[PDB]
Order: structure tokens, then sequence, then C-alpha cells
């Protein structure tokens, strides 16, 4: 039914390696530079991330910016508004950004500015001027 | 034949 | 054990009628089953008695002696059973006290070609049946390849040696009836490699096992694959074990590839993640410049100075997440590539070490058929497995000879006498012999059959050493030809004294070479005197017979010397090597199933041959020309109680022929 354990012999194979007289040595041959081929392919790419490895050496240490935890707020400044209103014209709908850029408000309430504000600060206007980047 | 291996 | 145990020893199914006995009791195998199991406890109970005391002869009265109701009620069922167990050997053959002393007069005349054991045997059953027997021998002595060296207290078998278990096979009664000292083997064998160093337990058992499975695997492509015919010519067993270990090698080959592929696929994302990583640490550090120049025009400054600040740090700290999430994927396939570069395949499938330690084993195979594996049949040349008897090997330390010289005891035996010619006739055969010594001094024999017990490699001679009149038949001929007749050699070494292991009863030796394993591979210690018996099979067994004594017996030393030490093997006092195949009595050692044969073949020859008509148009003739030896039973090839049996069943149907079958009513 089948082969012993530890033992492969598919009918594929035999007819593959019976096929002639020295086609036993071919099919060992290719496997042979195969593996060669396949083993310096190896160093290849093994010495190219080696060196862009060095190039990441010391990571993102002097770029990380410090830990600016701050309460949210309910109440919009002026300011605050002015801020919102370019952050919109940089980025879009990504309410997360603009959240983060003015620091003191929430997602809802970047939101919530949209709607309460969509009159005052031609937001149409303004999302659509962003649109055409 | 067989039979007569060793270290069966 | 019981009835159902002497059916076992007799090689017979308990429960079951056989093919042979088929023919005989046609009556009761097509009738009621109640009949049949009658007829089998009768025949089962009967053998039971005769090997309880095989010493004696079992004759029909002691046998209805001892039945029970309703078993002896019928008295000629009982008769027709004791007959036929009596005409085909199964009881009272070999050597036992006679209860009626033979027969007055003779009837028939029967020469037999050999007095080996299958001589023998036959020889002992005609005279028992009361026929004229005479057998020619061209040696000085009976046995034939059951040769047993003798000098002082040294004995040493230079043929046969091992009897094969004793759980059905004949000569367990044989060895009840000689005085035959068995003595067990020890399965245990040490290796030893060329430099004289023992094979580690972790090498020896892990090449055993892939012999083994080699061998396996050889039977898988056979019956499973059905790989047995290559450019029409039919695949050899050391072919198919070739196919098998370059199946294993590009399987090792196979095995690293795709491993290796691994490790490049995840090397190549790896690459295309620092691509990724160097080019967002490039723009970090440019906006960080950005987003410092933002910082450094002091306050107070205008909203969109202010934005450009606040917005240049969401953007870093937006580049700075990226990069952290991008760090955290290099972590794992950093530690992924350790992983997979931890573990590698195997990095050979066998060593040049490996490979030589490998070879004894083939050696072993080499030794058991008495032939390069490159002539046996991959299909067949283990046709006989199912026929093996159980129990473990024994030797003969007094000597196999004993035997044969016992069965020549009280039979008429012309030794010296090389048959040149058989001739077989409607009315009769005559068969011309001369005398070994003065070779001009003919003789001839005339009688109704001839028995021919002539070895494979003599009935192969090319030119013939014995010519048949008329010729043997196509079928004959074509059938010794295709038929493989190996070779084997013995090396004797006497000393003075034990230098080995006592208690091993065998030893290994590797050979330098592929083409050296059957070299002096193996060494038996079986006997009481200190001797050692060296092995040369395979290919060196043809090779090494044109190499003198001498040699031989140098490199045997040499090797020994290098087991154990230098100064503990001392010069051998007296030493024989054997020549089966220059013996012209022998022409090589025993069959062997060759490519392009099968066990067909072995059925062929032992076929009896009938001569044409004198006259034409007159009635089918009588067969006359029947043939024994080991090479005719099929079930029990190149052995010696396969030689028995074929001559038990030739007097068995000789006697049939010439004597008429009473028990057939
Ligand atoms: C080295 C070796 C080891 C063996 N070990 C074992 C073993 O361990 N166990 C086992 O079971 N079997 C073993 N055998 C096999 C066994 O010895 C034989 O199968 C058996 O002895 C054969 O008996 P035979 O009567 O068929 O042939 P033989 O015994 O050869 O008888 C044939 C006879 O014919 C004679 N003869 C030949 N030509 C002529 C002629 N022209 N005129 C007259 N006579 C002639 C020969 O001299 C011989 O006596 C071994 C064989 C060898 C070679």
């Amino acid at each position: 039914r089948k082969p012993p354990k530890g033992m492969f012999l598919s009918q594929e194979d035999v007819e593959a390696v019976s096929a002639n007289a020295t086609a036993a040595t071919t099919v060992l041959r290719q496997l042979d530079m195969e593996l060669v081929s396949v083993k310096r392919q190896i160093q290849n790419i093994k010495q190219t991330n080696s060196a862009l490895k060095e190039k990441l050496d010391g990571g993102i240490e002097p770029y990380r910016l410090p830990e600016v935890i701050q309460k949210c707020n309910a109440r919009w400044t002026t300011e605050e508004q002015l801020l919102a209103v370019q952050a919109i014209r940089k980025y879009g709908r990504d309410f997360q950004a603009i959240s983060d850029v003015i620091g003191n408000k929430s997602v809802v309430q970047v939101k919530n500015f949209f709607v309460n504000y969509r009159r005052r600060f031609n937001i149409d206007e303004v999302l659509q001027e962003w649109e055409a980047e | 034949p067989r039979g007569f291996l060793v270290k069966r | 054990s019981g009835v159902e145990g002497a059916a076992f020893q007799s090689r017979l199914p308990h429960d079951r009628m056989t093919s042979q006995e088929a023919a005989c009791f046609p009556d009761i195998i097509s009738g009621p089953q109640q009949t049949q199991k009658v007829f089998l406890f009768i025949r089962n109970r009967t053998l039971q008695l005769w090997l309880d005391n095989p010493k004696i002869q079992l004759t029909f009265e002691a046998t209805l002696q001892q039945l029970e109701a309703p078993y002896n009620s019928d008295t000629v069922l009982v008769h027709r059973v004791h007959s036929y167990l009596e005409r085909h050997g199964l009881i009272n053959f070999g050597i036992y006290k006679r209860i009626k002393p033979l027969p007055t007069k003779k009837t028939g005349k029967v020469i037999i070609i050999g007095s080996g054991v299958s001589g023998l045997a036959a020889a002992r059953q005609l005279q028992s049946f009361g026929m004229d027997v005479t057998l020619l021998e061209a040696r000085d002595r009976v046995g034939g390849r059951v040769a047993t060296f003798r000098k002082g207290n040294y004995v040493a078998d230079l043929g046969a040696m091992v009897v094969t278990g004793l759980g059905g096979n004949p000569m367990a009664v044989v060895s009840k009836q000689v005085n035959m000292e068995l003595a067990k083997i020890k399965q245990k064998c040490p290796l030893y490699e060329a430099n004289g160093q023992a094979v580690p337990k972790e090498k020896d058992e892990m090449v055993e096992q892939e012999f083994n499975r080699l061998l396996e695997a050889t039977s898988y492509l056979s019956h499973q694959l059905d790989f047995n015919v290559l450019n029409n010519k039919p695949v050899s067993l050391g072919q198919a074990l070739e196919v098998v270990i370059q199946l294993q090698e590009k399987h090792v080959k196979d095995e690293q590839i795709e491993h290796w592929k691994k490790i490049v696929k995840t090397q190549e994302e790896l690459k295309e993640l620092l691509n990724k990583m160097v080019n967002l640490k490039e723009k970090i550090k440019e906006l960080h410049q950005q987003y410092k120049e933002a910082s450094e025009v002091k306050p107070p400054r205008d909203i969109t100075a202010e934005f450009l600040v606040k917005s240049k740090h969401r953007d870093l700290t937006a580049l700075c997440k990226e990069y952290d999430e991008l760090a955290e994927t290099q972590g794992k396939l950093e530690e992924k590539l350790q992983e997979l570069e931890a573990n590698p395949p195997s990095d050979v499938y066998l060593s040049s070490r490996d490979r030589q330690i490998l070879d004894w084993h083939f050696a072993n195979l080499e030794f058991a058929n008495a032939t390069p594996l490159s002539t046996l049949s991959l299909k067949h040349w283990d046709q006989d497995d199912d026929f093996e008897f159980t129990g473990s090997h024994l030797t003969v330390r007094n000597g196999y000879s004993c035997v044969p010289v016992a069965l020549a005891e009280g039979l008429d035996i012309k030794l010296n006498t090389a048959v040149r010619q058989v001739r077989y006739t409607a009315s009769g055969c005559e068969v011309i012999a001369v005398n070994t010594r003065s070779t001009s001094q003919t003789f001839i024999y005339k009688c109704d059959a001839v028995l021919c017990t002539l070895p494979l490699g003599v009935l192969k001679q090319q030119p013939p050493a014995v010519q048949f009149v008329p010729p043997l038949p196509e079928w004959k001929t074509s059938a010794v030809q295709r038929m493989g007749f190996g070779n084997l050699n013995k090396v004797v070494l006497c000393f003075d004294r034990v230098f080995w292991d006592p208690s091993v009863n065998l030893f290994g030796h590797v050979g330098s070479t592929t083409a050296s394993r059957g070299e002096l591979f193996l060494f038996w210690n079986l006997y009481k005197a200190p001797i050692l018996l060296a092995l040369v099979a395979g290919e060196a067994a043809g090779i090494m017979e044109n190499i003198s004594d001498d040699v031989i017996v140098g490199r045997c030393l040499a090797i020994l010397k290098g087991i154990f030490g230098s100064s503990a093997v001392p010069q051998p006092k007296e030493t024989v090597v054997s020549r089966w195949r220059a013996d012209p009595w022998a022409r090589g050692s025993y069959s062997y199933v060759a490519a392009g044969s099968s066990g067909n073949d072995y059925d062929l020859m032992a076929q009896p041959i009938t001569p044409g008509p004198s006259i034409p148009g007159a009635p089918q003739p009588i067969p006359r020309l029947f043939f024994a030896g080991e090479h005719t039973i099929r079930n029990y090839p190149a052995t010696v109680h396969g030689a028995l049996l074929s001559g038990l069943r030739e007097a068995g149907r000789i006697a049939d022929q010439f004597l008429g079958a009473m028990y057939t009513l």
C-alpha cells in the first residue's frame, strides 16, 4: 500500500531516474547546482541586509518628541477654531489627525465642529479645496 | 536464499 | 503440539487437504466434510506417532493399534493413509530400525547419479520399497556439497554448515536418528571496520535499519510499483537497490533545496522591510529638521505659524508610530530566520564511512544468495520466504558429513565413478561411466530408470560433462540456462588457542570498497576446538579462487591482527580453502533465482523425461529420466533439507511409476 518509513518512492520519481543510462547522475547534478545557486544567493541578500542594518543604526532616537499628555476640553477657543480650519485644509476628513493637531479636542468633538460651524467656516469650500490636491 | 542471512 | 503439531512439523496444514492428497484421495476430498476431518485426523495422528519415535519403523498394524473410534472403524482408509505417508516419505524416512526385515526379492532397477544428500535420501527410500538401487559417485566420498574437513580434533564444514531452524524441518527427525551435536547460533555479530576499530552501536543500529528499509523498498518497487522491466531486460535486485538509494539521495537534496528556498523568501521579505524602514528614517530625519525650524520662530506668532509647529508635530509622531510598528515586524522576521537556520535537514544521505558499513550488509545478502545482487531476480529472489522454518539456527558441532555417511550405510555406492553419458529409451536406460583414476576404464549400467541428482552447475557445463541421449528437450535446457547457480567459499583457520570472544559466534569485517565487500567479510566461531571460519562471497568469491591459499590465509591473518592485536593472533596450524566454482563435481555452491528466472523453473527441473517410442505408432512410453536435487525443489532451494525432500519426492514418484500405486482406490 505505502512505502516504509523514511523511504520516498513515487511512481513519478522512479520513471525520472530510470529514464536512461545516466539520467540518475543528471538529476543529481541539477539539484547539486541548484543548491550552490541558492546558497550564494543567500550570502548575497545577507550581505545586502547587513549593510541596510548599519544605516538603520541608532534607530530614530534623536527624532522623538516627548510625551505631551493633555486634558481634553469642551470649549472652543478662537485659537483652536483657527487651527481646526487649517487642519481641515490639510487633512480633509481625517478626524484623528485634526484632533491631534489641536490637542485638546476628542475625535467626536471634531465631527461636531464640522456640523456646528459648517456655515460660518465654509467647511464645504475648505474640503473641496483639499480635494483638488 | 534469504534464510541464510546473518544478523536477522 | 498434539495432532496439529505433527502436521506442522511435517509442513502440512492440519485442517486442510493438500493438492498431493487430493490426487491420491479424490474420493474423500470431493466427498462430505465429515469424511475429510476423519482423513485429516488419521493423517495427523499417524504423523504424530512416527514423529514421537522416529528411530523405529511405524507399521500399519502399530498405527491401527493406537487409533480410537470412529477412526479405527474403517481399516482400508487407515491403510490408504499409512501407505500414502510411507510412499511420500512423511513417515519411515531416514535411518530407523526395521520391524519386518527387507523383502526377499527386489523389483525394478534404478541407477542414481550422485550420492549427495538428495541421492542418498532417494536411494534409501527406493531400497525400502524393495527396488534394486545403485548410486554412482564421481567423488571418493559421499555427501557431495556436504563437505566436512577433519584432522586430529579439528572439525569444520566446507559446505553445508547451518540447520535453518527445526520447526517443520525434516532434519529435526534426522537429528534424532543420527548422533548430531546441534549447537545454537547466538545472533549477535559485532562489526569491525577496515582499520580494526569496532563500529559504534549508534552507527551499527542506523545502518542495519537502513539496510532492512532499503530491502523493503525494493520489495515495494517490485510488487506495488511494478518496477520489473528495464530496457526489455528483467530488473535485478542490485539495480533496484541503486535506484532506491538514488531516490533517497535525491530526496535529501530536495529537502535541502526547499529549506534554503524558505530562507530566501523570508530574507527577501526582510530586505523589502529594511528598504521601507530606511526610506522612513530618511523622511523622519527631514521632518524633524522642519519641526525644529518651526519652533525656532519664537513667539508671539500668528495662527498659521502656530499651526505649522502643531502640524509637523503630529506628522512626525505619525511617522514615528509607523517605524515602531515596522521595528516590531523586523523583530518577528529576524528570529524566524534564526528559527529555520537553527534546524537544517540532513547534510548527506550516507557518508563514505556509512556506505562501507552498508556494503557489508549487502555482502551478507550476497553470501545468503551466493551471488552478486546484480544477478538476483528482483521479483523472485525471495520466492521461498513463506516456507522458512521456525526456531533458532543451529550448527552441527561434530561436522555435517556425519549425516550423509549415516545415510550411506547399507547402500550400493560406487565411488570414483564419473557418469559420462545417459542413454534412455522406451525399453529402458543405460548409463555410461568411467573410473576417475584411470579414465579409460569404462562402465555400463542398464536400468529401468535413472535418477539424476547432478548439481545445476554440472548440468550447466558447456561443453557438457554429461551427455544425454537423446538430448534433453528444449524446455528443460532453457530452464537450466535461465536458472542461476551461485558461488560461496570458506576459509578454515585452525589455531592452538582461542584469542576471540568465546561467547561470540560470529563477527564481521568491513571491506575498503564495494568491489571487495564480500572478501573475508564474516568469521565463524562454532566448534569445540579453536577454529575460525572465514567467508568469501559476492563478486569476490569468484576472483579469490584464482589466488593461492597462502595469500588468502595472509589477508585473513592481516584482518584478525587489526581487530584483536598484532601479537594476539598466532600462526594457524592447519588451513583449508574451498573452491566450489572450480570443483568439477559442483561447478558452484548453490542455486539462486537469477534475473529472468522464476520459481517455476525449479518445477521444470523436477519434471521427469519420457522418451519417444521405439517403434513408430507404439503406445506412449513410461517416464524414464527423473531429477532430484536442491535445484529442483521450489519451496526449499539451496538447502540440505531441500535436497533431502526432493530425494524423498522422486523416490515416491519412481515407486509409484514402477511398483504401482495400490493406495488410490
Ligand atoms: C559453502 C556452502 C555452504 C552451504 N551451507 C548450507 C547450510 O548452512 N544449510 C543448508 O541447508 N544448505 C547449505 N548448502 C547447500 C547444500 O550443501 C546443498 O544444497 C546440498 O548439499 C545439495 O545436495 P544435492 O544432493 O542436491 O547436490 P550434491 O550434494 O552436490 O550431490 C550431487 C552429487 O553428484 C556428484 N556428481 C557430480 N557430477 C557427477 C558425475 N558426472 N558422475 C557422478 N557423480 C557426479 C557430486 O560429486 C555430488 O556428490 C551450502 C552449500 C555450500 C556450497
